[PDB]
RNA sequence: ACUCAUACUGGUAAUCGAGUAGAUUGGCGCUCUAAUUGGAUGGAAGUAGGGGUGAAAACUCCUAUGGACCGAUUAGUGACG
RNA sequence: CUGCAUGGCAAGUCUAACCGGAGUAUCCGGGGAGGCACAGGGAAACCGACAUGGCCGCAGGGCUUGCCCGAGGGCCGCCG
RNA sequence: UACCCUCAGAAGGGAGGCGAAAUAGAGCAUGAAAUCAGUUGGCGAUCGAGCGACAGGGCAUACAAGGUCCCUCGACGAAUG
RNA sequence: UAUGCCAGCUGGUGGAUUGCUCGGCUCAGGCGCUGAUGAAGGACGUGCCAAGCUGCGAUAAGCCAUGGGGAGC
């Protein structure tokens, strides 16, 4: 990257199938292991931890998804706001790190024995 | 003359010879000229518009209002005339000179005093004060040509760099680089920023044909080879004798 | 313009004042002048000289440079220092005549003018 | 410097304001005439004048040089050693000009000479240069 | 001296302190006459090696840094210490402060 | 006069000290690049007001504000005042 | 184009485009084409010069302290 | 930007709440000058206009970073007829 | 001592200054034709609500197949 434009701008409008990439977390320091992988996508039925800013250390079910805008929830990630609807505030992935992860698919994209 | 060392620092085959273009006289002035000149061919090319403060319809009424003949109608006060000073004056312009890109922005050197301040840049390069006047530390105080073997061509890794280095004695220098970067206050923060992009300078390793991996990553060191090197790498920001070490093929160009 | 310049003349301002003959002082003021003023030199005339001096057992200094564009000296030694010479003058003022020095060495030597020629 | 101070002083250069414009008149120089006290002030350069000398056959198809003054071959011969090769008896010649550009390879006769006393051998040469060689040695050249 | 001004400075706004010359006509200041007051000359004031003083005494100058003290003796003020306005703050003027060590006084703070 | 010195020190000026145009000389700023090298959340740039230096272009500090970038030296660069 | 200051080299000096190398716009090596200088005079044809013969004399040097030698400079002579 | 007071009012204002900061509150960091409100010091309804420079008084404003200053006596003592 | 002058202080007005850069300017390497198979170009349409832009074309911000991608849209 850091080429100019490109690597930017061929970034945010692109693909729904890049776009898996950018919304990627570390896993545990069990789950590094137990496949090996230093990170995954991050799937609405994972776990995570958040690590990061205003919630540091507490984690839940992400709850979420992302696509164009590259973000997920959490659990009771976020509350309050003037409006009066509590509403979660769309955080990472980077901040966050995925301490289970829930891969109903029998295949979770190869995230074993991959080679 | 000069002494060879293997890259194990230790006295080795201690072979010369010297080159006899480091006998050179050593101009600074004219190693300036040539690097610095350099320097300006490197600014980038911009310009004005070609027609800006010249699409007209202002026009000057005559005397009559006390006014002052412009022509300056349209747009309330405003011409084109190059003049837009404050006050009674208005603004809107027109030959701000003269900047076209289009100008070839360059240099002007004579080859002669070009590859003389080449031959004097190396030349101040071998000299004991004047390695250490401008900066550069090394606890060696003799002989600073710093000639290697024509092994030092083949180490992968630095680090190994590192100990074939401390054991020469000249590595403080790397210690004594910016071995950080700067910001820099400033103009050049808006522009080519040098900002937190600078360091201080550092050891240089000339080489053969190919430019040494294992060493151009290090604290403020740039690696060149003989064929190719310029007058700055060599006295770097108009100075003279750089710290050097130029492998013993990389004699010079001597040529 | 700098330092071979400059430590040149310093020397031989410590020459006239410190022992006598003004020669090593004027030296030092016509270096201390325009370079387009000095040398010149060329051998021919640093030979024949239009006043009585010429060759002899007496150096003959230039201020500037000496150049090779001619005859060099006959049996007599006179060699002389000035600023660097190079080309033809120089390996050519050798071995008739004599050899040329640094003029920094015709500074450590016999201070006070001894016989000495100007040959501009 | 000077150039470099500008501002400070109003108007920079000659100092006056509605100074010097477009002036005198004319472009560039003044017509080569008399005008309303535009330009004038009685000239000579020039005088004889279009500007260069040329000769119609001064050009291809005209003669050309080498030339060679008898100096440079007596300061070449004996007084020093020089090319060794090209060197017998007392002395001789031969080619030692910059260019062997042909039409030439005369020898003009300048300096003093013989002193060699040196012979020597090259297109015609001039009369003042047959002398002062043909005087101590020296003679015929390139039949 | 007498606080040399530029005239009028104290009657039309914008026009600062910062003397200047007075414009050649008719300027009341320039033609000296008095209660004007000024006419600025070489010949007040500025005693010799005594130009820049604290009134202290001691040349006080300039501390951009904490190196602007190298070898400064506060003694006869080779270099009186003084820290510049448009310093970081007491992060700066902190480790600038606690110059105190050789002894060099620091003016305000 | 001494001196490398236009750094000191001592000495002479009754026979030096006004100045428009103008000539000469000592004391510039902007962008980005590079080498050497520094500063910044213990508060950068910018801005406002105020202190100091330089004949001067201009440099610098203090206070407030501001809340992330900013320099110096040398060699270059130019949509540089 | 013409000065000036500084610097390299010097009866020489500099490369241009371009080529090779490389640390790849820098830079190192190469390239001397060509330019200016090395002789001028003459429209041209064409011819073709003082590496010093004399005298004053500054600086500088020499001397036994006015007398010598006297570059540069100045005045002639001589030469194309 | 909840709640409360006010208002013709989902306006605006007051109060209050959030945030390191609201002169970060919606075409939303720093926050100069011209300039405005209130206020402090000085002057002021009998007195004259390039607005100041230099000098000297009034009134006005802890420490720090300056440490001096006054009187009698005495020592020294140029020029001063 | 009203009206009022000068300087400051608190608050404002204003948006300079400093710092910041999603934009420019310039140089360089690479690459280089499209259209009656309608670019090409234009018109008018087309959305739950739709004025502009973009995309499409009465199957109208779209339909199908394969591959990629992936838990959102």
């Amino acid at each position: 990257s850091s080429d100019r434009r490109k690597a930017r701008k061929a970034y945010f409008t692109a693909p729904s199938s890049q776009r898996r990439v950018l919304l990627s977390a570390p896993l545990s320091k069990e789950l590094r292991a137990q496949y090996g992988i230093k990170a995954l996508p991050i799937r609405r039925d994972d776990e995570v931890l958040v690590v990061r800013g205003s919630k540091k250390g507490q984690e839940g079910k992400i709850s979420s998804v992302y696509r164009l805008k590259f973000a997920v929830q959490v659990d009771k990630v976020t509350k309050e706001k003037v409006n009066g609807a509590s509403v979660p505030i769309n955080l990472h992935p980077s901040k966050l790190v995925i301490t289970k992860l829930h891969l109903d698919k029998d295949r979770k994209a190869l995230i074993q024995r991959k080679g | 003359q000069v002494t060879v060392h293997s890259l194990t620092g230790e006295a080795t085959a201690n072979a010369l010879p010297l080159p006899a273009v480091f006998s050179a006289p050593i101009r600074p002035d004219i190693v300036h000229t040539v690097f610095t000149s350099v320097n300006k061919n490197k600014r980038q090319a911009y310009a004005v518009s070609e027609k800006a403060g010249h699409q007209t319809s202002a026009e000057s009424w005559g005397t009559g209002r006390a006014v002052a003949r412009i022509p300056r109608v349209g747009g309330g006060g405003t011409g084109r005339s190059g003049q837009g000073a404050f006050g009674n004056m208005c603004r809107g312009g027109r030959m701000f000179a003269p900047t076209k890109t289009w100008r070839k922005w360059n240099v002007k050197v004579n080859h002669n005093e070009k590859r003389y301040a080449t031959a004097s840049a190396i030349a101040a390069t071998a000299v004991a004060s004047l390695v250490l006047a401008r900066g550069h530390r090394v606890e060696k105080i003799p002989e600073i040509p710093l000639v290697v073997s024509t092994d030092l061509e083949s180490i992968q890794k630095t680090k190994e760099a590192v100990a074939a280095l401390k054991a020469v004695g000249a590595h403080s220098d790397l210690l004594k680089v910016l071995k950080s970067k700067k910001l820099r206050a400033g103009k050049g923060k808006y522009r080519n920023r040098r900002w937190t992009q600078r360091r201080g300078p550092l050891v240089v390793y000339a080489e053969d044909n190919g430019i040494v991996k294992a060493l151009r990553n290090v604290p403020g060191v740039e690696t060149a080879n003989v064929a190719s090197l310029n007058l700055l790498q060599l006295a770097p920001g108009a100075h003279l004798g750089r710290f050097v070490i130029w492998t013993e093929a990389a004699f010079t160009k001597l040529d | 313009d700098n330092v071979y310049l400059k430590l040149l003349v310093k020397l031989y301002t410590f020459l006239a004042r410190r022992t006598d003959a003004p020669f090593n002082k004027v030296v030092l003021k016509a270096l201390f002048l325009s370079k387009i003023n000095r040398p010149p030199v060329s051998v021919s005339r640093i030979a024949r000289a239009l006043k009585q001096e010429g060759a002899a057992n007496k150096t003959v200094v230039v201020v500037g440079t000496v150049t090779d564009d001619a005859r060099i000296f006959e049996f007599p030694k006179t060699t002389v220092a000035a600023l660097r010479f190079t080309a033809g003058a120089r390996a050519k003022i050798v071995k008739a005549g004599g050899e040329c020095i640094t003029l920094d060495q015709l500074a450590v030597r016999a201070p006070k003018g001894q016989n000495t020629l100007i040959l501009r | 410097t000077k150039t470099r101070k500008h501002r400070g002083h109003v108007s920079a250069g000659k100092g006056r304001i509605g100074k010097h414009r477009k002036h005198p008149g004319g472009r560039g120089m003044a017509g080569g005439e008399h005008h309303h006290r535009i330009n004038m002030d009685k000239y000579h350069p020039g005088y004889f004048g279009k500007v260069g000398m040329r000769y119609f056959h001064k050009q291809q198809a005209h003669f050309w040089k080498p030339v060679l003054n008898l100096d440079k071959l007596w300061t070449l011969i004996p007084e020093d050693k020089r090319d060794q090769y090209l060197k017998s008896a007392s002395k001789e010649t031969a080619p030692v000009i910059d260019t062997l550009a042909a039409g030439y390879g005369k020898i003009l006769g300048k300096g003093r000479i013989p002193n060699v006393p040196v012979i020597v051998k090259a297109r015609f040469v001039s009369k003042l240069a047959e002398e002062k060689i043909r005087a101590a040695g020296g003679v015929v050249e390139l039949i | 001296t007498k606080k040399f001004k530029r005239h009028h400075s104290d009657r039309y706004h914008r026009v600062a302190e910062n003397w200047r010359k007075q414009k050649g006509i008719d300027s009341v200041v320039r033609r000296r006459f008095r209660g004007n007051i000024s006419q600025p000359k070489i010949g007040y004031g500025s005693n010799k090696k005594t130009k820049f003083l604290s009134p202290s005494g001691h040349k006080t100058f300039l501390v951009a840094n904490v190196k602007d003290l190298e070898t400064l003796t506060m003694h006869t003020k080779t270099y009186a210490a003084e820290i510049a306005h448009n310093i970081s703050a007491k992060n700066r003027v902190v480790i600038l402060a606690r110059a105190k060590a050789l002894g060099i006084k620091v003016t305000n703070p």
